[PDB]
């Protein structure tokens, strides 16, 4: 009633998601549908989470939640319209992407996501899909369906968080409790897939594949970098990989500088990961950077 | 510290607040509460329990804010707090998701929904902070015990 519906944008477990124009005032908008009427799935508990969290996430970089309409036997949340996400964005240009760009769309990545860690919310699903990307450059921290605030002692969070290709080595480790540094290792996959061909960084069929593709590029941690990794609950012996494999070949499009960002956001052992607030400190974000 | 112990405050809470209430116990709350924390765990919809101290602080801080005075029978208390309930694990639990059959004792499905969107308009801001300020989780957990 209070929007016409122009076409179908995406479609999942999540919901439907249309882009849209409000018939009062004729803005455009993004609407996710998400249907109630099914009473023995639980999509809408997640739908009402994302809605408490993005409430209280305004920022630049956060898409912005506009409204929720409860009308029919669905809810429909009114978002912000963006031209694509940055999975659609690889496609559109070769998966190739000049060195400008790539450093702009990671400083607005590790703003929104400052922002979140500061505000106590921890995103747990980063990937191109949920970045959304709009024609003059801006770029956008979406989907916070499988966020949760933290700072209450628990027991544990869930290990089964974040796409297999972005789970950090803690949490395939099963790691029960994990902190804000689980989004700066998935910011670290981001930022080698812009810096490459858009391509995953670390594509593996199962977690054991994910460890041995992560150790096989960046080396084994050893009880020096990280003494609490044989006491994980899911941890077995990997093989020793060095850790003097180059990444050069891996990003070839980032300089020193560049590189030394990424192997301070994909450190295995949590604790050593660079924070989102000393990421936008590196030389790779100066004026001065070559 | 213990969740019976706490559980227990929370009803006597509620017992309390609603004063229009004659025929109710303390003993209700808790039954509905770990009646649906059953159900979840035995239709394996979860692996462990919800109900700890942490989230008995959390429910009750939503509870002394949703909950009116005013509220007219217990049938209206229970649909009131298991949305409150709903919330907390779609909020705090460590599933990804949670059905509604549990959690839901009115004919008027509509009527559960547009209660969520009050709660989470009114409870958004405070939800966030009881996470991310420990002086005030203290202040609330402190404010449960003293509910005997
Ligand atoms: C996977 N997950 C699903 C839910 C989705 N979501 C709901 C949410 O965040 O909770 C939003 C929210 C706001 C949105 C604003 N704008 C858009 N715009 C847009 C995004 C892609 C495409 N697109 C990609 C490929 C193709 C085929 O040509 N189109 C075309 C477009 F217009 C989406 C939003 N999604 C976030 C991502």
């Amino acid at each position: 009633q209070k929007y016409e519906k122009l076409e179908k944008i995406g479609e999942g477990t999540y919901g439907t998601v249309f882009k849209a124009k409000n018939r009062e005032t004729h803005e455009i908008v993004a609407l996710k549908r998400v249907r109630l009427d099914d009473d023995d799935e639980g999509v809408p508990s997640s739908a009402l989470r994302e809605i408490c969290l993005l409430k209280e996430l305004k920022h630049k970089n956060i898409v912005r939640l506009h409204d929720v309409l409860h009308s029919d036997k669905k809810l429909t949340l009114v978002f912000e319209f963006c031209d694509q996400d940055l999975k659609k964005y690889f496609d559109s240009c070769n998966g190739d992407l000049d060195p400008e760009i790539v450093k702009s769309f990671l400083f607005q990545l590790l703003k929104g996501l400052g922002f979140c860690h500061s505000r106590n919310v921890l995103h747990r699903d980063l990937k191109p899909q949920n970045l959304l990307i709009n024609r003059n450059g801006e770029l956008k921290l979406a989907d916070f369906g499988l966020a949760r605030a933290f700072g209450i002692p628990v027991r544990c969070y869930s290990a089964e968080v974040v796409t297999l290709w972005y789970r950090p080595p803690d949490v395939l480790f099963g790691a029960k409790l994990y902190s804000t540094s689980i989004d700066m290792w998935s910011a670290g996959c981001i930022f080698a897939e812009l810096a490459n061909a858009g391509r995953p960084l670390f594509p593996g069929n199962d977690v054991d594949d994910q460890l041995k593709r992560i150790f096989r590029l960046l080396g084994t941690p050893t009880e020096e970098q990280w003494p609490s990794m044989t006491k994980l609950p899911d941890y077995k012996p990997y093989p020793m990989y060095p850790a003097t494999t180059s990444l050069v070949n891996v990003v070839p499009k980032l300089n020193a500088t560049g590189r030394d960002l990424l192997q301070n956001l994909l450190k295995c052992n949590p604790v050593q990961r660079i924070s989102a607030e000393e990421a936008l400190q590196h030389p790779y974000f100066s004026d001065f950077c070559p | 510290a213990s969740t019976s112990e706490l559980l227990r405050c929370l009803g006597e809470f509620l017992c309390r607040r609603c004063y229009r209430l004659k025929h109710l116990s303390p003993t209700d709350p808790v039954l509905w509460l770990r009646s649906v924390d059953r159900s979840l765990l035995l239709q394996g919809w979860q692996d462990q329990g919800f109900i700890t101290p942490a989230n008995v602080v959390f429910l009750y801080m939503l509870c002394r804010d949703v909950i009116s005075s005013e509220v007219g029978s217990d049938h209206e208390l229970q649909a009131v707090l298991l949305t409150c309930l709903y919330l907390s694990y779609s909020y705090m639990g460590n599933e990804i998701s949670y059905p509604l059959k549990p959690f839901l004792v009115e004919s008027c499905k509509e009527a559960f929904w547009d209660r969520c969107l009050s709660v989470i308009n009114l409870m958004s801001s405070k939800m966030l902070q009881i996470n991310a300020d420990p002086h005030y989780f203290t202040q609330v957990f402190s404010d449960l015990k003293n509910e005997s």
